[PDB]
This record gives C-alpha cells, structure tokens and sequence, in this order.
C-alpha cells in the first residue's frame, strides 16, 4: 500500500487496484569464486631489474598464473605516473586481468607524456605507440640514480627517422640508413643519410626533463576470457539454489546459482543471451557450468478500497500457484490471474467493483 | 529521378535531390492514376445503367 | 516495471535511475490506460444484452 | 644449405570458389541459439581463392611470396603432411624482421628472428629402402637468423613421414589476422574424403593463438617438404619428387556476417549480408 | 460452407494473428534492445560496475538510462498508437453488433 | 534509409551505429506498415467492384 | 577531420544520439497522421457503398 | 578527397558558383560542404555525394526458391548491382531479374506504378 | 635567444609555410605539449587558418 501512496505522490489512495513493483528477493550470502593461484606476481622481475630495455626495442613479458597484489610495492617503489585505461584505479583488487603483458622501456622525463593514447611526438611516431582503444595502466618512476653514469650513459636508443609512423604495439628493430632526400643512401651515412638510432645521453646532473625515467606498460582484457592473472580476493564456498552476490573472476552481480546443461569450450568461461547478460559461467576453481538466474521475478498488484474507507488490502501475485509472497495468512485465494491473498472468497456473484482478472472481481462489503 | 539529373548544384537546389541524398525515399503507390480512374468510371456506369 | 527493465538488481542504478521516476510513473499510466481500454472493448462490443 | 629448385614445369594460376568458407568464432564468449550479428575481417562468401599444389614426380612445387593484406585464409588438402608451416615478413630478408611457423616433423617451432630467407625454402623427406622408412631429412629455410625476440618451440613428438596413396584425407583451415601487434591464427581439422577441390561446406574456426611479435607483416610463402630417394637420382636442385598436396588462399576484408549458434554453442551457419541484395 | 473452409484453411484468421503477432513482437524487440550499448562502454551494468568506480561509472550508466528510458517510450507510444487503432475497430463491432 | 540519413558516407559512423540497428530496423518496420496501408485504403475506397 | 577516433566518437554518437531521434520523431508523426488517413479513407469507403 | 585538411566522400565536378575571395568552402542547408576551391587552380568544384538511390529485392520465399528480382527505383534502364537478361523498366524503376508477360493477373508481389510479380512456371 | 616577458607578450603572425614540426624532434624537447579542438595526431593531415 505504500508503494502505491508513494507511486501516486498522495498520501491517500482511491478504490481500486494496482501495479506495484515486480517480487523482489534480496541475496542472502556474497559468494567469490576466484581461481586459486598461489604465486605472487613478479613485481620484482618486472619493476626491481637490473636493465632495462631501449624504448626503439622494448621488451614485452608475458604474465600469467599470479596474484596481483601490487600493495607488494608500496614499500619499495615510488611512481611519478600511474594512469590506468578502461579500468579505475580502485577497482584493481576485486578483478582478474585477462592476457597480461608487461611493456618496459627507459624514456627522457620529458617523454612519459607521450605514452597515451592519442599521442603524437619522437616515442609515439617512431618507437612505442598504444593503441587509441587501450585498456591497461601505464607506470613511469625516475631512475636517475640507476641509470645516469658521471660522463653520460649511451646505452639507451631511440629512432629518430623513420619513414611512416609505427602502428600500436609495433617494434622496429631496423637499423638501415634513413634517406632524407631523394638521392640514395647505398648504406653509409652521408649527406642527408643518417643512422636512424640516436643515443640518449644520461649525464646524472641532467635537468629532471632529461633524466631517464623508467617506464611500464600492463596490458590486458577484462571479463570476458578464462584469466590466471587475479587481484587478491579471499575466495569463498560456492552457494548454489540461493540468491548470492557473486563475483567469478572479477564480473560481479546477483542471482541464483544452478548446475547447467551447457558445455563450454576450453577457451570459454563466460556464456551471455541476447541482452548480452551474464547468464552462465564456469566456476574457475571446479570447472563446472553454472547457470545464472536473476533473483526478482513475477508482478504483484495491491486491491484496495479507499484508504478513506480502510486500510486493508488485498495484494494479488500472479506468477504464483498458492511460496514468493510479501506474507501469507488466512484468506489465500488461487485465482486464474494469480494468487490472492487477504481476500476472502464467497461464492454468490455480483457486478464487478474491482476488476481483478480472469473473471474475478473484488468489493468491501459486510 | 536519376543520379545523372541530381548530378550538381542542382542537388542544393531541388528539394527531391537533397531529400534522396540523406536516404529520404518516396515510393510509388501501387493503383496508378488510369487504374483509379477505370475503377470510377465503372462505379459510374454501374450506378448509370 | 521501469526499474526492473532499466536497472535489473542493480541498486547503484536504481539510485541514478530515481532522478527520471516522473517518466516511468507516465509510462505506466499510459499503459494502465490502454488495458482498462481493452477491457472497455470487449464490455461494449459483447455485453450490449 | 640454401638450395634453388629446378625442373619445375610452369603452369597458369588456378582458381576456386570458397562456398561459405572461413568464418570463425568472433569471441570467446558462449552464446546458443541465439542469431549473432557480427562486423570483423572476414573471407567473402563465394570469393575467388587462388589453388596451388604439388604434384607428378618434377611437375608442381608451388610456393610463391603471397601477399598477406589484411588477413588470410588458408585451407589444405593433404593425406601425406607436405604443408609445414608459413612464413611472415615485409621484405624477407634480414633487415626486417618475420615470422616462421613451421613444422619440422618434430616440434612445432614459432620463431620471430632476423631471417635471412632463401628463395626456395622447403623442408626435405628421405625414403629409404630395406627400411621402408621416411625420415626428416633437410630443413632448408633460411641462411641466418640473429635479433630474435620471440620464440616457443612445442612438446616433442613423431608425424609419420610416409606418402600415402589415395584421396585426400584431411583438410585444415587457417586464418591470420595481423592486429595490435597481435598475430592471430583461427583453425579447424576436418576429415575429408576427395579427389580434387576445396570440399563445399560449412565449419567454423576455432582459437588457437594470440601470438604478440609486434611486427610489420605484408607478404608470406608457404613451407613445403618435398620427398627424395632412389627414384630421385639427380643433384639437390634438380632430383627430388613433390608428393600430392594442395593449398587455397583466400583475403580477408571488413565484413558484416549474421552467424547462427547452435542449441549447444557451435557456429552451423552464418549469412555474408554483403554478398547479394 | 463456412465451417468447412474454415476447418479447411489454417490463416483464415489473419487479423487476429496479426494483433497478436504485433504485441509479442514488440515486447520481443523490447527485450532485444537492452543489448544496445547507447554509447557507453558496455551494454551490461554489471560489466560497468565491475571495472569502473562510482564516478566513472555514472557517465556510463547515464547512458545506459537515457537509451534504454527511451527504449520504453517508444513501446509506450507505439501501444498507444495500435490501442487507438484496436478501439476503433472495437467501436465498428459494437456497431456492428448493435 | 538510416545510415545514409545518419551516417552519410562514413564508415566510422556506420560501425559506431550498429549499436541502434534495432531501432533503425523498428522505423523501416513502422515506415512499411504504413505504406501498405496507403495501398489498402485505396484499394477498399476504389475497387469494391 | 580533426579529432581521432577515440575522441570523435564522443562527438558522433552525440550527433547519432539526436539523428535517431530527428528520425524516431518522424515517424511517430507519420503513424499518428495515417491513423487520420485511415479514419478518412474509411469513411470514404462507407460513402462509397 | 582531402581539401585543405577537410575530408570526405564524393563525386568533383565544375561549378557555376563564384566564390568571394575571402571564402573557400560552401555549405549547404544541412551544413554539408558541397562547393569547394581548388587551393592550387582557383577553381570552385561541386562535391555530390556518391551513394544515391532506392533498391528493392523482389523474392517468393526462400523456401520455395533461391532467385530475386532487383528493383532500382530512380534508375532508367547503369547504376546496378548486376544486370544481365530480363530488364524491364517500369515506372516504378528497372526492374531485373524478372521476365516480363502479356497477361495480366491479380496481383501478388506489389511493385508500384502498376506492376506486381509472381512466380509462376 | 630573447624571449618575451609574459606581461608583454609576443605575437607572431605564420603564413606561406609548411608545418613539419619533425623537424624539432632533433633539437626541441616539451615537457607540456597540449592541444584543444584538435587531436595531436590529426595536425599532420590539416590546413590551418
Ligand atoms: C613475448 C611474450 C611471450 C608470450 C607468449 C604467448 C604465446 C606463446 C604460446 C604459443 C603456443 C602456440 C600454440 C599453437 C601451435 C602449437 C600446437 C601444439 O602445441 O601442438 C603441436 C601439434 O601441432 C598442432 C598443429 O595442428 C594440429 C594438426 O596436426 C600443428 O599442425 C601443423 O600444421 C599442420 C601439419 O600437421 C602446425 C601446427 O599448427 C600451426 C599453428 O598455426
Ligand atoms: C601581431 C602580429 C600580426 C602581424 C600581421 C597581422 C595582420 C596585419 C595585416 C594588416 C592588413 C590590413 C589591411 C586592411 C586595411 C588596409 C587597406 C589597404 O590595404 O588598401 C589601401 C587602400 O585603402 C583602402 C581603404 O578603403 C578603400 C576605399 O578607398 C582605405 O580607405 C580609407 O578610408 C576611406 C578613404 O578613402 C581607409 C582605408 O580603409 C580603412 C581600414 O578599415
Ligand atoms: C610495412 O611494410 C611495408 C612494405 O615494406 C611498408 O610500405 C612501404 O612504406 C614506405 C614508406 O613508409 C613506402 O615508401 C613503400 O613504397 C611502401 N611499400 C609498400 C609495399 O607499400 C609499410 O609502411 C610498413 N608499415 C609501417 C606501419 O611502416
Ligand atoms: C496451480 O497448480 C495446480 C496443480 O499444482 C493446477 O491444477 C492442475 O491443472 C492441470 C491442468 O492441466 C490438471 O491437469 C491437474 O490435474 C490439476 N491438478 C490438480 C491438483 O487439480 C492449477 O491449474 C494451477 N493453477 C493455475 C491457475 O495455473
Ligand atoms: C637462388 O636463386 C637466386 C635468384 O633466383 C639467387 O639470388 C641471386 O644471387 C645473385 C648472386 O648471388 C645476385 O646477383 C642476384 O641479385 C640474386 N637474386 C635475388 C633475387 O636476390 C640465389 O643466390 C640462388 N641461391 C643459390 C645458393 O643458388
Ligand atoms: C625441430 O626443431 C626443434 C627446435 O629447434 C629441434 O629441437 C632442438 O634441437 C636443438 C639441437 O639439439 C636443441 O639445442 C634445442 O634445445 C631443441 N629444442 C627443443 C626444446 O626441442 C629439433 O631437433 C628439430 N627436429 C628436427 C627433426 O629437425
Ligand atoms: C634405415 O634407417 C636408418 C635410421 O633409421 C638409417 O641409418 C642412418 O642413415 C643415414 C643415411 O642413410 C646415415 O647417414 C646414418 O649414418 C645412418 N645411421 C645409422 C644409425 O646407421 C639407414 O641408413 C637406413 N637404411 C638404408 C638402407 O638407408
Ligand atoms: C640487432 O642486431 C645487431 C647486429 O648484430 C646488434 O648490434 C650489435 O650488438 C652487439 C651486442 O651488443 C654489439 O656488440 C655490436 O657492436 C652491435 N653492432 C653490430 C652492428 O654488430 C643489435 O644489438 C641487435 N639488437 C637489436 C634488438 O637491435
Ligand atoms: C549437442 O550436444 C549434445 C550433447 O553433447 C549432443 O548429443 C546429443 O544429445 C541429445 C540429448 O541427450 C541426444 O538425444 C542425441 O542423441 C545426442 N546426439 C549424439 C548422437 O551425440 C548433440 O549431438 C549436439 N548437437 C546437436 C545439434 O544437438
Ligand atoms: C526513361 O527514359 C525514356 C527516354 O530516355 C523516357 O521516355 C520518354 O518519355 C518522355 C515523356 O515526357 C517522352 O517525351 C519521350 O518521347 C520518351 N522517349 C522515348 C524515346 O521513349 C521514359 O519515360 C523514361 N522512363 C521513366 C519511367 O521515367
Ligand atoms: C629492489 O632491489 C633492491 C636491491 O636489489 C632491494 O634492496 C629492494 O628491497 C628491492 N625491492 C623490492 C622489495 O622488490
Ligand atoms: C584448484 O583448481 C583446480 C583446477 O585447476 C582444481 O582441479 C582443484 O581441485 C582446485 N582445488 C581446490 C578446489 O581447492
Ligand atoms: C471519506 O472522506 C470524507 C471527508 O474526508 C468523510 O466525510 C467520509 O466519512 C469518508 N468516507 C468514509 C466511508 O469514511
Ligand atoms: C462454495 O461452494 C462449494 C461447492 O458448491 C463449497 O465446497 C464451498 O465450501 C463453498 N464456499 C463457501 C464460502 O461456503
Ligand atoms: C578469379 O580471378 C581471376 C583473376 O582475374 C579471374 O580470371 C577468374 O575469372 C576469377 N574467377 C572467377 C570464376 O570469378
Ligand atoms: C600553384 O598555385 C598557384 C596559385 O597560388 C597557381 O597559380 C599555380 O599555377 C600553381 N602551380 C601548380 C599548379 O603547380
Ligand atoms: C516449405 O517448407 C516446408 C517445410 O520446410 C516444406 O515441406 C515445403 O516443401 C516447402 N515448400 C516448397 C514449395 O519447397
Ligand atoms: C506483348 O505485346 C506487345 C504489343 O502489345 C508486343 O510488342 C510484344 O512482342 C509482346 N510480347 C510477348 C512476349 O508476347
């Protein structure tokens, strides 16, 4: 009866019936099914190294069977720039990342700007571009103290001609004689003939623009693959034939959880209908299909006389064969249009006074 | 109306050639005007005679 | 049910979704009109006698 | 060491038709009867795929530099194993660097290297008497290969070598895809049983890899073996017999396709809404 | 005659088919369309709210909202549109009737 | 025809709409119900005979 | 021509967002003026006979 | 094309429109650009669009049988899909892939201006 | 070698010249390069006023 005097905006309601919100149930448990990888990640391999890459020739590390628990490098590392993509910064820990690939390279300070999506510059046209639909983070740190040697430090290249701009997450290892004019270069360096690579030079009293900066790229997908690379998220039981909140390997929602008759694919883990919803999974520790079902379900309507009148109803729920009621007491009618409860039922007939349906009608009478 | 005939400034122009260039498309109705007009005329001789 | 439609069980949109409830209480009235339209229909058509 | 081939005969090109040929699973999520439209890289249906083979102890050994523009679709008939992998590159030699996938009757050996390739590379089977054996005899690919970036080499095992006689057996079908510096093969292993042409019908492709070698990659050329024995009495470039095999490429292009899953999850029909009004 | 042809004939009725066929339709186009992502990053709330947070996540599902409210309105208009159809021709079998 | 009307000539605007291809095919569907019933009208004004 | 095609599809699904409706607009007042249409042409039909 | 950085889709040809010496671009009501001067010949051009044109494909069902007659309104039979025997212009467009009788029979494919199709032996 | 005080700024009028700013990629080193109403990788393929 609230619903509708809230529904209506009034707080009194005219003889007649109806249409509420559908049954709600409310889940009882949280469930967490990730899959159950031990192995930290290797963040000292891939941020605590001993050499890094030139960014020309970047290096490219495939991550897989591991728990991100990047809370690992707050006691040692220190990142001027951390921008993640297509994923929010807060949400790292309750998700598991799909094909992980970590990108690293040593850059001038004053070309981690460059390492976006939509960048144009030296690094984005001829040695790293992201692609412009990007879902990944990007991490930079100084790394002055590691790698500025007294007398300049020339190990670290980049290309600085080229041709035509690289395509995302393209490598150009080429090391041929750029021809900037149009007579030929018969591969020695001349007159408008330059070797391609150029050297940063490191000096460690080099302006913070010119100081080398460390840089990390993580790649991956997100909810839509079999993943090994997970955040640390504690993993329950599994609850089936209950209205839970789950999350299976970092897609979150509620339903009821009930064994399936589908088949997977060994490179399938997640099953979607034609609203593209969620409606089957397979649990990554048991490698089971399992169906989900939204727990809400079925229209109720309200028969009331005026609230002028009285304060009783009627609530009708069709979908249910009189069980999924508000409450049930004495006075439980099953009616071709649903069940009805909190009206009595008499046998003699009159005119109709609320249209219940399928023939039913209600009235308060003595 | 044909593309060669829109084919210009006439496109600008002509409300029909701007109307089909966005994809607005008249079509023919099924009874031409004679068809309509033999079934009146049949009507007439029907009520007549 | 607009909520039902729009949001799902998700509470988060729910709680955007209360910002458009004037919309969705128009969409149901004008449904409710229309079925107890389809009710008068059939009253007038069978139950002259 | 680096062969060039010769006594090959020359014939014109051959063609084919692709009866609705090449569709593969779009993602990797699990749909069932339920009709999903889709816009990626398709093969065309009813398109013109070129034909090559191997054939007539020697007349036939094709295994041109193809282009690879935006993607290819790469179907075999064979009975005896003589497709054994693929190279990718842009020029081919070794400024830039390519791809080789490839088959050495042993391991399956993905290598993205500095490769100095030759202009016939091939892979070579011996047949041997009072063994009546075949064995992997020559791995003729390329002169040299130094900045390599990537690398995976298979589990060990043994692919019979022999020749067989009779129809083709087996058919397997390949798509590639160069996207995001991901290289991307789709494949299907179907049982056949045929004379001459690509067996009309319908299946879909299904994952395989992702390879990341983040390279430029323009043209290919298929790796063939070839077989050699008594019959074969001649030098290394003249003297050796192809075998019977037969490969069809087709190209790739921006399409739309209306694919129909089954009441389990499997493709069994697809529409290419571009073909016809 | 008439029970013959129609015992006979199986789309005599095609009217009445029609109504209905229109009405399921609808619905079913209904439920198609909440598959539309409307220009947000996904078409599932729950994809939305699994990889972004709460502020982020609004600009999404505000489009999510708009598109599929919209959705609704064009249901709610069209039935009101085939509900004036359906009256007048119920005004013609009362006539009719009468 | 909704993408020329929408999208003109542009691929990018056309792979951007196919997110609302059911609400381009529920105008055509709309669109045609009415021109078949401008055909009808006619015919059950003019060929009762 | 002068944004990239992560921030122009801020700016066409704006202009796909209100294109839709233009059309959606359209017809919607096309279905409303041929139930008039229909209304008149039976009336036409009943004045024939 | 790409004119001065602008670029689009379509079909140059000479103008008649004179273009004031501070102008470079011509618009339309929708705001199309649809004149253009050349920056390197100063010469006004008409840019027209190139898909033009209603198509409508004619077909008993395809459980019956596989062929389709294609009907190209605002075509005068060309600016066709394919063509080979039965053209026949109505007023409605060319239509092809449909033979074209004598008789004349109730209608049972309406194609407009008069015309219906069927599929008879 | 002089540059201007921010209160008297300079303004310098470009015209007649090609924009190949990969010229600077040997010599000039930005620690802020922003750009509005255009995307950076667009500024190779435009003509500007
Ligand atoms: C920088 C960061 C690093 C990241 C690393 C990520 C990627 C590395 C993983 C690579 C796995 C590749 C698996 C696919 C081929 C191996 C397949 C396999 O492990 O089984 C071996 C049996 O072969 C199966 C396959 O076909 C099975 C039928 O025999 C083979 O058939 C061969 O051709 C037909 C001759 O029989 C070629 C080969 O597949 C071609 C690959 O496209
Ligand atoms: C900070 C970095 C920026 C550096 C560069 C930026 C832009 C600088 C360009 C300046 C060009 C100004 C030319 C326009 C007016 C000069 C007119 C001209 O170049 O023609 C001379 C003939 O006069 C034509 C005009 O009128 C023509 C009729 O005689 C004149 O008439 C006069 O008044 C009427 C008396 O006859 C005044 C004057 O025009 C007034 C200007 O508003
Ligand atoms: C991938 O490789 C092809 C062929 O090596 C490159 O295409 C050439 O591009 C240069 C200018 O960059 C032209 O001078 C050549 O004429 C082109 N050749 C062909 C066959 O088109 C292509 O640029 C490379 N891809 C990238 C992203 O650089
Ligand atoms: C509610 O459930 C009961 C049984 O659970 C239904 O009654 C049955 O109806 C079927 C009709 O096909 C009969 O075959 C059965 O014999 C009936 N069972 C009993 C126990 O009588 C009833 O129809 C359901 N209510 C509604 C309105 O759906
Ligand atoms: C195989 O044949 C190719 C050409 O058909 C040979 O490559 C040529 O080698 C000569 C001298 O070594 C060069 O002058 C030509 O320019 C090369 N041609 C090409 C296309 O590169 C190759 O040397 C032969 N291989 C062997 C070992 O016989
Ligand atoms: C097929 O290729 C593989 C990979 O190159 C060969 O196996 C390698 O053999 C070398 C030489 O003994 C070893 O150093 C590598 O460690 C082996 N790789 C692995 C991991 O197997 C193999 O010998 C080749 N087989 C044939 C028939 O040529
Ligand atoms: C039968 O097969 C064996 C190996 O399975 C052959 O033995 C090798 O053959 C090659 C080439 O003939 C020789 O270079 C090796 O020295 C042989 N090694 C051994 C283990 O003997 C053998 O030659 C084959 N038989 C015949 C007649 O060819
Ligand atoms: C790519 O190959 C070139 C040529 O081998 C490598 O350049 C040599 O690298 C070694 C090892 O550092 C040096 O000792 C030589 O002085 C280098 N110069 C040459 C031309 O021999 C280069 O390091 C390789 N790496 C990449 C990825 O570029
Ligand atoms: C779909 O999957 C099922 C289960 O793997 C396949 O098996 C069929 O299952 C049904 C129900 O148990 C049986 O009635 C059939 O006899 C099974 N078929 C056989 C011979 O295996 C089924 O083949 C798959 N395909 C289709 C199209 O149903
Ligand atoms: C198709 O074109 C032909 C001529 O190209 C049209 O036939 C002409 O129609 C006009 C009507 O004003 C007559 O004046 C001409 O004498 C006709 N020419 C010939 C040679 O027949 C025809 O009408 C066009 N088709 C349609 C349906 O528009
Ligand atoms: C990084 O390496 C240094 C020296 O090897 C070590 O002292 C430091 O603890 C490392 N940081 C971590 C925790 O990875
Ligand atoms: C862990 O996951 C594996 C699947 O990789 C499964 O076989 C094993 O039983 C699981 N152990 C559990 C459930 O603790
Ligand atoms: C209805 O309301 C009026 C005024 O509030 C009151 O006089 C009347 O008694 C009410 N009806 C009943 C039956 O209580
Ligand atoms: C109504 O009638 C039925 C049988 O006629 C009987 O079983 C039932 O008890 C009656 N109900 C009431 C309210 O008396
Ligand atoms: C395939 O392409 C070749 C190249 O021109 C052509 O000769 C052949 O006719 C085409 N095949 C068919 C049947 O279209
Ligand atoms: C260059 O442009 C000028 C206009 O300023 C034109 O007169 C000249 O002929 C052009 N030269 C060409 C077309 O090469
Ligand atoms: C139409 O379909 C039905 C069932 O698929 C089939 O029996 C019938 O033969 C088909 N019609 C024709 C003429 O092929
Ligand atoms: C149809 O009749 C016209 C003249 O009325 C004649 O020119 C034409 O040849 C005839 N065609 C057939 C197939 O009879």
């Amino acid at each position: 009866l609230s619903e509708t005097k809230c529904t209506l905006k009034s707080f009194t309601v005219e003889k007649g019936i109806y249409q509420t919100s559908n049954f709600r149930v409310q889940p009882t448990e949280s469930i967490v099914r990730f899959p159950n990888i031990t192995n930290l990640c290797p963040f000292g391999e891939v941020f605590n190294a001993t050499r890094f890459a030139s960014v020309y020739a970047w290096n490219r590390k495939r991550i897989s069977n591991c728990v991100a628990d990047y809370s690992v490098l707050y006691n040692s590392a220190s990142f001027s720039t951390f921008k993640c993509y297509g994923v929010s910064p807060t949400k790292l820990n309750d998700l598991c990342f799909t094909n992980v690939y970590a990108d690293s390279f040593v850059i001038r300070g004053d070309e981690v700007r460059q390492i976006a999506p939509g960048q144009t510059g030296k690094i984005a046209d001829y040695n790293y571009k992201l692609p412009d639909d990007f879902t990944g983070c990007v991490i930079a740190w100084n790394s002055n103290n590691l790698d500025s040697k007294v007398g300049g430090n020339y190990n670290y290249l980049y290309r600085l001609f080229r041709k035509s701009n690289l395509k995302p997450f393209e490598r150009d290892i080429s090391t041929e004689i750029y021809q900037a004019g149009s007579t030929p270069c018969n591969g020695v360096e001349g007159f408008n003939c330059y070797f391609p690579l150029q050297s940063y030079g490191f000096q460690p009293t080099n302006g913070v623009g010119y100081q080398p900066y460390r840089v990390v790229v993580l790649s991956f997908e997100l909810l839509h693959a079999p993943a090994t690379v997970c955040g640390p998220k504690k993993s329950t039981n599994l609850v089936k034939n209950k209205c839970v909140n789950f999350n299976f390997n970092g897609l979150t929602g509620t339903g009821v959880l009930t064994e399936s008759n589908k088949k997977f694919l060994p490179f399938q883990q997640f099953g979607r209908d034609i609203a593209d919803t969620t409606d089957a999974v397979r649990d990554p520790q048991t490698l089971e299909i399992l169906d989900i079902t939204p727990c809400s379900f079925g229209g109720v309507s309200v028969i009331t006389p005026g609230t002028n009148t009285s304060n009783q109803v009627a609530v009708l729920y069709q979908d249910v064969n009189c069980w999924r009621v508000y409450s049930t007491g004495s006075n439980v009618f099953q009616t071709r249009a649903g069940c009805l409860i909190g009206a009595e039922h008499v046998n003699n007939s009159y005119e109709c006074d609320i249209p219940i349906g399928a023939g039913i009608c209600a009235s308060y009478q003595t | 109306k044909q593309y060669g005939d829109c084919l210009g400034d006439i496109a600008a122009r002509d409300l029909i050639c701007a109307q089909k260039f966005n994809g607005l498309t008249v079509l023919p109705p099924l009874l031409t005007d004679e068809m309509i007009a033999q079934y009146t005329s049949a009507l007439l001789a029907g009520t007549i005679t | 049910d607009c909520t039902m439609y729009i949001c799902g069980d998700s509470t988060e949109c729910s709680n955007l979704l209360l910002q458009y409830g004037s919309f969705c209480t128009q969409l149901n009235r004008a449904l409710t009109g229309i079925a107890v339209e389809q009710d008068k229909n059939t009253q007038e058509v069978f139950a002259q006698v | 060491q680096c062969v060039n081939l010769t006594t090959r005969t020359q014939l014109p090109p051959a063609y084919t038709n692709s009866f609705t040929r090449g569709v593969y699973y779009p993602d990797k999520v699990f749909r069932s009867s339920v009709l999903h439209s889709t816009q990626d890289l398709f093969l065309p249906f009813f398109s013109n795929v070129t034909w090559f083979h191997a054939i007539h102890v020697t007349k036939r050994f094709d295994n041109p530099v193809l282009p690879f523009n935006d993607g290819v679709y790469f179907a075999s008939t064979e009975k005896s194993n003589i497709i054994r992998g693929w190279i990718f590159g842009t020029t081919l030699d070794s400024k830039t660097q390519s791809l080789l996938i490839v088959n050495n009757a042993t391991n399956v050996v993905i290598k993205v290297c500095e490769f100095q390739f030759c202009n016939d590379p091939f892979l070579g089977v011996y047949y041997h008497k009072n063994n009546k054996s075949w064995m992997e005899s020559e791995f003729r690919v390329y002169s040299s290969a130094n900045n390599c970036t990537f690398e995976y080499v298979s589990q060990p095992f043994l692919m019979d070598l022999e020749g067989k006689q009779g129809n083709f057996k087996n058919l397997r079908e390949f798509v590639f895809k160069n996207i995001d510096g991901y290289f991307k093969i789709y494949s299907k292993h179907t049982p056949i049983n045929l004379v001459r042409d690509l067996p009309q019908g319908f299946s879909a492709l299904e994952p395989l890899v992702d390879l990341p070698i983040g390279i430029n990659i323009t043209r290919f050329q298929t790796l063939l073996a070839l077989h050699r024995s008594y019959l074969t009495p001649g030098d290394s470039s003249s003297g050796w017999t192809a075998g019977a095999a037969a490969y069809y490429v087709g190209y790739l292009q921006p399409r739309t396709f209306l694919l129909k899953y089954n009441e389990n999850g499997t493709i069994t029909d697809a529409v290419d809404c571009a073909l016809d009004p | 005659k008439i029970q013959d042809s129609l015992s006979s004939t199986a789309s005599a009725l095609g009217k009445l088919q029609d109504v209905v066929n229109q009405n399921a339709q609808a619905l079913n186009t209904l439920v198609k369309q909440l598959s539309s992502n409307f220009g947000a990053i996904s078409s599932v709330l729950n994809d939305i709210l699994s990889r972004l947070d709460k502020v982020e996540a609004e600009v999404q599902i505000d489009r999510l909202i708009t598109g599929r409210l919209q959705s609704l309105q064009t249901y709610v208009t069209q039935q009101l549109i085939r509900a004036a159809e359906i009256r007048a021709s119920a005004n013609l079998a009362a006539t009719k009737m009468s």
